[PDB]
């Protein structure tokens, strides 16, 4: 009890205090323990109704925020009693209780984390994910001075062990006594008694009399706090003190102040994980017999037994773990008795079984201990008198090698990994494959991520990942058939899921049969094949996960480099007065532990404060029912830590690629093409149910060389099936109902005998007779007979045999009056859809066959593959039959109506820009802005909207027009009430037009008003509505000023038409006329001033009262459209880092990988670009802080900053002063009554601004206080920049100094307002210094500002003074301008930057 | 009542309503006896064989004396009538005398078949599946329905009339009323449909159950179709009778209850599953569907792993707006 006293004393410890109520850090502690709590319910779905409930309570936390802090400090100061806790260990607490128990838990460790509360030893810790503790604990121990020396028969002992039941057996007087030292006393007595309550496993209840709840917010608080008392009683007051160093400067983990201190004690280096402790001592030759004696004493060994029960580490090889000599054995013993001695078994259970002890020494070479589930031996390289999972251990002063570790993974976590495998197996159902699949790859991921090079050197790890790898496929295989396949092609297991595949990661030995790479494609010219060919092993291997996950030691050093590297940039930017910039890291951005990229995340401020995150994370485990399995590292503080992106290309560039790939697969079926991906919480975590999964990779799953024994024909079809594989034959029996087979036939015959009809006289047909044949012959897979008979005006001369695409065939031997058709249709699979060979050998075996009846020897055989859509034909041909047919069967396939119905049935089982200017007349129809509103979002958050006119834009793309229909306001469940409002009136648009004129087809930009459209176009068959791929620009539309003038001024529903192309057709052809108009509407979507810039700035090129655009020349045209070419890709560009790269286009596809960073005077035109600055006010973001009754917010009205920004500049500062007069009955209020244009000096970085302006004789100046000045700026930052607090002492230290700075910041589209309160240390420190033109100066320091309430209204508006002069832009007049002069003024209209005269 | 069966040529897999059998290689099995009375019944077969689609055949005990018989030439089994009742009231005892002929089962604590057929009528179904020479009616798992064959002779009874469903079509909307009537059905199922065609809930209710049975036991699309936009047709209509809401939470229950696991992902529609649970008028009404539904298939619905690999259009547009914030 008083060693913590002690202890705390001599650390000059600082209670924590019972939060304030104007606690500076109060939102950020709450958001962040709301945030943790919402993480659970992230990922899913549909949640039942106590996760329903739950949530809905931290919403309302969330959505006021200052109500629960209220809310929160009663219950801690007063809520003595709870709710029971239901266990299952994991513990529910009730969610109202939660809430103050994480705000709690927050706050604590925030608070503990300031003051210093918790010594360096003490893990887990914030500094590193316990990989990075585990190289920094074998370091630390590599540099210990002396540590491997054995000459003079010295010992290093390492003690590892678990402090039993340390939680178990707390007890609550002596907790809050405890408590009492480190915090308030109303928060000690809400921790204890919230320990102190009922139980409830599910049917016993049960009262929590003493031991710590685990599943409490804030119990990883309590943890560690009471184990430190158990750290000081170990260590004692005095070593403790050696190791954490003195309280004004502390101790890094393990390092000391002097060589001298870190030799003073046996007790080298101490580390608690939490539950275990690891001690590092060290002894002379006496110090050790010495102590081995006291012991021996206690405990004396007459016949030499005490090798028997000494824990060793069974899994090193004999030579390699600890060797059991008497007296090392008995120096274990002996440090273990002692430390056991040093702790009351009332505050935890010691025992020697679950301990070990290594000891190091002239006998021992080898150093062992367990740590974060790393099994670790040390090596020093003297005594090196086994190349897998090391890490050189370097010496820091020598820097060169002294010693290796080598690790493993432990028996314990070898296990656990083995359990979760044989878990997915052993799961209840009836799980999808794609599921099973997952389980098995987030088990191996984690393993992976967090092992890593130790994996390499466990063999009975490699060998359980082995036999579960077959294990999760042997699962797969059984429910595809009861009977276990021949072959199986890795391709349905390793093949990713965007193809369709179970995306299952290997680590086997998993070989690609050369039969699994030959694909094939159909041509208009012909049937064109791939077969594979010669291979090294291992292009012909699976990928492994082993090598795409980057080893810890390299992580490691390359961190160490990284972070020195910043270390240094950040060195230099700040002796150039400059702040460090993201670019010059880019290329680090990827790398270190935390990853650089940290440093520049958006939440970044935020996250200082989120303080005990890493142990919160492991706790989860008490307070979660299902918990990540990466709980080792946290992205926020950590960064992305793997990159597994490249495995998923590296697989399928094994299996052969995307045609390989899809060979397999029913995918030819479909009669796409082309593969372009489109299978079907904001996010997909879809799986591929198992019905779908089986259809799509048929092809290579039934057939022959999978499956044998068992092959059947599909009634009704010339489908075989190879074995009772579950939901095949019903997939397929669905896919050719209403006898499809049999329908396809005869549709593919009719169209033939159509065809050859029209061509009677040209090829000499006398007749052509169609056959009637036997119902079920389409399907008798055996025989056959003709299909079609043909006869002769006279005589044909006809070739020998030779396939439809075969060139040339002669035509000499042969002669007959008639020939035939035989059209045979099959469903192949990966084994066999040549059609080609297929056809040749039918014929060849039908012709020749005694029970095929055909009528005369000629004649030619033609073959569709219904599953791979491929067609041939084989047999004799005469003059100008072949290339009939070609043309015909190439027609016939695309056409034909039975197919088409194949392939829809096809896709439906499956669940799946050149035309546009073309004849048909069809329409585009955007609805993006028919409802639209502006935004007014609290700082609270009962976010309001209010709704401005919008409009529907129909266009024909070929001729240009435009249909613009103003929705007007009157008008308005209120977004999707838009679509049928846009669909009623196209569809009235539609009906006007008569049907000449009505379009063929009607494009909608967006997918959601496919189904009002169609059921408002019921009336009308013949139009297709068409949903599409491509992003269009048209929401752009409305930064076009002649159309957002129309619109907005609008006071009713009408219907305004244009022509958006504005005559280009004259010149220009259509396709063309898009693309300009394509380009030039993306770039306003862009950047709405960059644009128009670029259309306004050379006025005498200008547009006429009829068109929307300037009326240009073709060249500039050419100029002007080239400009934007680039830009589009600069956006792409910044947004995305890519310089330049191969020229592929960007209207569909956003991203493609690189990264080769290959290959090696009247301007004036300002005036303009300040013309277009009223864009920037479309979107405001106030910076905003707690309200406070006695920090006091001011106002600003509308107009003022209105013109403002109207007479601001893009580049250069400008300023003014604000007159504020309290309201009356609020004294705290504050209103910006006017503001004072006065004159002044800019600059980008600074300005030179006049002095208080004397109001005194301008008239009605009556009544009216300052408050103060307020500026524009082209840098946000957090702070009052050096130069702002330059000017802010110039005018302010005297006589009123208090005035506030408020700083605004343009950036295209917004503006940003920020308000600072100067402080007097910076009052005195500009006052130093004068003619200031950086951010950045030395001995800048940004504390100095603190916040200031402030608001923005339309309920008032405020008057403004300018100069008597007019004049208070001095930029270009420089030397007129006298800071220290006295000026006169007047009630008066502004005049922007760029008045004529400045 | 009795299904006597002349033979057991072939090995096949029998099932009778709910329960299953096999029958092996001339095997002595004479038919099945014991067949409560009052219900409408199904026989159905698939071949052990695998070369055979699902198929069987509904009938009624009380318009018949029914007979199964073997037809090598069309290679299946077929039902048949016996006009003769001395003749066919014959046969058995010779089979069960010989026994040879097995017992239909005592009823299970659920009394399952009456709930999966409770407003099955065969009148309704001999309509549906139009053979005006039988008494019973064969269905299989290719048959296409009329809706679908009319949206494209082959034989009229192959194919399925159920009512025609189509929630755009001018059936289901008014003109006029275009997005009141797509978004709430209650026009479509109480005017067009429960008033004008099916006469009554019973009838509804019973095509409904009709087509899942068709569905489950033969795997036939159109049923299974039919039977979702029957389900769908209630859900997405504000406005239904009270008598049937209370009806159909049952109804389906036993449906789900009843599906064997293998056929689950074949029949289920995860779409219409999930609006009608989820979103739909009448979610609420179907409390025990759910419950089930979510035990035994929540992947469908989506209960729950990682991501291994590192829109608005319901939402306004947004022209500008004032925001309150950090930076």
């Amino acid at each position: 009890s008083g060693v913590m006293v002690e202890w705390l004393e001599s650390r000059s410890f600082s209670p924590i205090p019972f939060p304030p109520l104007t606690y500076k850090n109060d939102t950020k502690i709450l958001v962040l323990a709301l945030e943790d709590l919402k993480d659970v319910y992230a990922s899913k779905v549909r949640l039942n109704a106590s996760e329903r409930e739950e949530l809905a309570l931290i919403e309302e936390a969330y959505d006021n925020p200052h109500d629960t802090l209220n809310r929160i400090k009663k219950y801690l100061l007063t809520q003595r009693v709870f709710k029971p806790v239901d266990i299952t260990p994991v513990y529910s607490v009730d969610p109202l209780e939660k809430i103050t128990d994480a705000y709690l838990d927050q706050y604590l460790w925030y608070e503990a984390d300031q003051r210093k509360l918790f010594p360096n030893w003490i893990k887990p810790s914030d500094s590193e994910i316990p990989p990075l503790l585990v190289y920094k604990w074998t370091q630390g121990i590599n540099n210990l001075s002396e540590i491997w020396d054995v000459s003079r028969g010295q010992s290093a002992v390492l003690l590892e062990t678990t402090l039993g039941e340390m939680a178990e057996k707390i007890d609550f007087t002596l907790l809050n006594r405890l408590l009492r030292l480190i915090v308030d006393p109303n928060i000690a007595d809400y921790i204890t008694a919230k320990n102190n309550v009922v139980i409830n496993f599910k049917d016993m209840s049960h009262v929590n009399k003493y031991g710590l709840i685990r599943g409490l917010k804030f119990a990883s608080f309590i943890f560690q706090y009471y184990g430190l008392v158990i750290d000081l009683l170990l260590l004692g007051q005095e070593r403790a003190t050696d190791l954490a160093g003195p309280a004004n400067n502390p101790n890094e983990f393990m390092q000391f102040k002097s060589k001298e201190v870190e030799k003073a004690h046996p007790i080298r280096l101490y580390t608690r994980y939490l539950d275990r402790i690891y001690m590092l001592f060290h002894f002379e030759e006496d110090e050790g017999e010495e102590l081995t004696d006291e012991y021996l004493a206690e405990n004396p060994d007459p016949n030499f037994e005490n090798s028997i029960g000494y824990n060793n580490r069974k899994c090193w090889p004999k030579d390699s773990r600890m060797r059991l000599i008497r007296q090392d054995v008995n120096l274990g013993r002996a440090v273990f008795w002692e430390i056991q001695s040093r702790v009351p078994t009332s505050l935890t259970s010691i025992k020697w079984e679950n301990a070990f002890v290594s000891v190091y020494s002239k006998n021992n070479p080898n150093l062992l201990f367990s740590m974060c589930g790393f099994e670790v031996r040390i090596l020093p390289r003297q005594r090196m008198e086994n190349d897998e999972g090391v890490w050189d251990l370097v010496d820091e002063r020598t820097k060169q090698r002294t010693a290796k570790a080598y690790l493993k993974v432990s028996e314990e976590e070898i296990k656990k990994f083995d359990s979760r495998i044989r878990g997915i197996l052993m799961a209840s159902g009836s799980t999808t494959f794609t599921k099973v699949a997952a389980k098995w790859n987030t088990s191996l991921i984690s393993l992976f991520t967090y092992f890593r090079e130790a994996i390499v050197a466990t063999e009975p790890l490699l060998d359980i990942l082995v036999k579960g790898e077959t294990r999760i496929q042997n699962r797969v295989k059984l429910g595809l058939n009861s009977k276990m396949p021949t072959r199986f092609p890795p391709a349905v297991f390793y093949t990713p899921k965007e193809l369709g595949g179970l995306g299952m990661i290997s680590a086997s030995h998993i070989l690609i049969p050369a039969s699994d790479l030959s694909w094939s494609k159909q041509t208009d010219t012909g049937i064109t094949h791939f077969r594979a060919g010669m291979t090294h092993e291992d292009e012909k291997l699976i990928p492994t996960i082993f090598r795409y996950i980057t080893t810890w030691e390299n992580e490691f050093l390359d961190s160490q480099r990284v972070w020195a590297e910043y270390a240094t940039k950040r060195q230099e930017a700040i002796q150039q007065n400059r702040r460090l910039a993201f670019e010059e890291l880019e290329g680090s951005w990827d790398r270190g532990i935390p990853r650089i990229s940290t440093l520049f995340q958006r939440d970044r401020h935020t996250l200082a404060y989120d303080r005990g995150h890493r142990i919160r994370r492991e706790f989860k485990q008490y307070s979660l029912e299902r918990n990540s399995p990466f709980w080792w590292t946290n992205s926020h503080h950590d960064g992305k830590l793997w990159n597994l992106n490249a495995y998923r290309t590296d697989v399928i560039q094994a299996l052969g690629g995307i045609e390989t790939i899809l060979e397999h697969t029913l995918f030819k079926g479909t009669g796409f093409n082309s593969w372009e991906g489109l299978f079907w919480q904001r996010t997909g975590l879809s799986q591929i149910p198992n019905r779908r999964f089986t259809l799509w990779w048929s092809p290579t799953i039934n057939r022959a060389n999978v499956y044998v024994g068992f092959l059947v024909q599909l009634d009704l079809t010339g489908i075989f099936l190879h074995g009772k594989i579950p939901t095949l034959k019903i997939s397929l029996i669905q896919i050719f109902r209403a006898h499809l087979w049999q329908k396809i036939h005869e549709s593919i015959v009719f169209d033939i005998c159509q065809i050859l009809d029209g061509e009677l006289d040209v090829l000499q047909i006398e007749s052509v007779t169609k056959e009637t044949v036997h119902p079920r012959k389409s399907y008798k897979m055996n025989s056959s007979a003709a299909d079609i008979t043909m006869e002769s005006v006279h005589e044909w001369e006809v070739s020998k045999p030779s396939l439809l695409h075969e060139t040339n065939d002669s035509f000499k031997g042969l002669i007959t009056n008639k020939m035939w058709f035989d059209v045979q249709l099959r469903y192949g699979d990966y084994d066999s859809h040549d059609i080609s060979r297929y056809v040749r050998a039918k014929f060849l075996d039908y012709t020749t066959d005694n029970v095929s009846m055909y009528p005369s020897p000629t004649g030619v055989m033609i073959g569709i593959d219904l599953a791979y859509n491929m067609y041939d034909a084989y047999g004799n041909w005469f003059n100008g039959l072949k290339p009939l047919i070609q043309n015909s069967m190439r027609t016939i396939m695309k056409a034909n109506p039975a197919l088409y119905v194949l392939r829809e049935r096809i896709r439906k089982g499956l669940q799946i820009y050149a035309e546009l200017f073309n004849n048909d007349i069809k329409l585009f129809v955007d609805d993006t802005n028919v409802y639209r509103v502006t935004v007014h979002k609290t700082f609270e958050g009962n976010v309001a909207t209010k709704a401005i006119n919008g409009c529907i834009f129909t266009l024909n793309p070929k001729t240009g027009h435009l249909f613009l229909k103003i929705i007007h306001t009157s008008v308005w469940r209120l977004s999707q009430l838009a679509k049928w409002k846009t669909a009623e009136e196209v569809s009235a648009l539609v009906r006007s037009l008569p049907k000449e004129e009505q379009p063929k087809q009607i494009i909608v930009t967006r997918k959601a008003m496919l189904d009002p459209l169609e059921v408002h176009m019921l009336d009308f068959p013949n139009i297709a509505i068409r949903p599409t791929e491509n992003r269009l620009p048209f929401s752009a539309a409305m930064s076009i000023d002649k159309l957002s003038d129309v619109v907005m001024k609008a006071t009713e529903p009408q219907m305004v038409l244009f022509n958006i192309y504005d005559d280009w057709l004259d010149r220009l052809s259509s396709y063309t006329a898009f693309s300009r108009l394509t380009l030039l509407l993306r770039a306003l979507k862009t950047n709405e001033e960059s644009a128009k810039m670029i259309l306004l700035s050379d006025p005498t090129i200008t547009i006429k009262s009829y068109h929307l655009w300037p009326s240009f020349t073709d060249e500039q045209w050419i100029t002007i459209e080239s400009q934007m070419r680039d830009l589009i890709l600069t956006e792409y560009g910044r947004k995305y880092n890519v310089n330049i790269s191969a020229l592929t286009q960007t209207e569909i596809k956003d991203i493609i990988l690189g990264q080769n960073i290959k290959a090696p005077n009247e301007w004036r035109k300002s005036a303009i670009a300040n013309t277009l600055l009223y864009l920037r006010l479309k979107n405001i973001y106030v910076s905003a802080d707690d309200f406070v009754e006695e920090q006091n917010v001011y106002v600003l009205p509308k107009n003022l900053l209105k013109k403002f920004i109207e007479i601001s500049d893009v580049k250069i500062q400008v300023a003014a002063f604000i007159y504020g007069m309290s309201a009356k009955d609020h004294p705290k209020v504050k209103e910006i009554k006017t503001v004072v244009l006065v004159p002044q000096l800019g600059h980008v970085g600074s300005v030179q601004i006049s002095n208080i302006p004397d109001i005194g004789d301008l008239p009605d100046t009556e009544g009216l206080e300052l408050l103060g000045w307020i500026h524009t700026q082209t840098e946000e930052l957090k702070f009052m920049a050096a130069s702002e607090v330059a000017t802010h002492s110039k005018l302010f230290a005297d006589k009123k100094r208090d005035c506030i700075d408020i700083s605004i910041f343009s950036t295209p589209g917004s503006v940003s307002l920020s308000a600072y309160n100067l402080t007097d240390e910076g009052y005195q420190w500009g006052e130093e210094n004068k003619d200031i033109m950086n951010v950045l100066s030395e001995g800048f320091e940004p504390t100095f500002s603190t916040h200031a309430q402030l608001l923005l209204s339309d309920r008032i508006t405020g008057n403004f003074i300018i100069p008597s002069g007019n004049v208070w832009n001095y930029t270009f007049m420089g030397t007129a301008f006298n800071q220290e002069g006295d000026y006169n003024f007047k009630y008066g209209i502004p005049l922007e930057f760029y008045n004529e005269m400045h | 009542n009795t299904v006597p069966f002349t033979s057991a040529p072939i090995e096949v897999t029998i099932g009778i309503d709910q329960y299953s059998f096999n029958v092996k290689e001339n095997q002595p099995f004479h038919g099945i006896k014991d067949i409560p009375i009052g219900h409408v019944h199904v026989i159905h077969f698939q071949h052990a064989d695998n070369s055979s689609m699902r198929y069987g055949y509904w009938f009624d005990c009380r318009m018949g004396n029914f007979y199964i018989q073997y037809d090598p030439k069309d290679g299946l089994y077929k039902m048949m009538e016996e006009r003769d009742g001395a003749k066919f009231e014959n046969i058995v005892h010779n089979f069960k005398e010989r026994q040879m002929m097995v017992s239909y089962p005592k009823i299970d604590e659920d009394d399952t078949w009456y709930n999966l057929t409770e407003f099955v009528q065969m009148d309704k179904i001999r309509k549906i599946v139009r053979k005006d020479e039988n008494q019973f009616s064969y269905v299989d798992s290719s048959m296409t329905t009329v809706q679908e064959n009319e949206l494209l002779e082959d034989d009229p009874a192959h194919s399925l009339n159920y009512t025609v469903i189509n929630f755009k079509s001018r059936e289901a909307i008014r003109p006029g009323h275009e997005m009141e009537d797509f978004l709430d059905k209650s026009y479509y199922l109480n005017t067009v449909m429960l008033q004008g065609i099916f006469k009554n809930s019973s009838n509804y209710f019973g095509e409904l159950q009709f087509a899942f049975l068709n569905a489950m036991f033969f795997g036939n699309y159109g049923s299974s179709l039919q039977w979702h936009a029957m389900i769908e047709l209630i859900c997405s209509s504000a406005t239904v009778p009270k008598h049937m809401l209370d009806k159909l939470d049952e109804i389906l229950y036993y449906q789900i209850k009843t599906l064997p696991e293998q056929y689950s992902d074949i029949l289920l529609n995860e779409r219409v599953w999930n609006i009608c649970l989820y979103s739909s008028f009448q979610k609420n009404s179907l409390h025990n569907t759910e419950k089930i539904m979510e035990n035994k298939y929540p992947e469908l619905l989506g209960k729950d792993d990682a991501l291994i690999y590192g829109d608005d259009e319901h939402n306004p547009t947004i022209v500008g707006g004032l925001y309150y914030q950090r930076p």
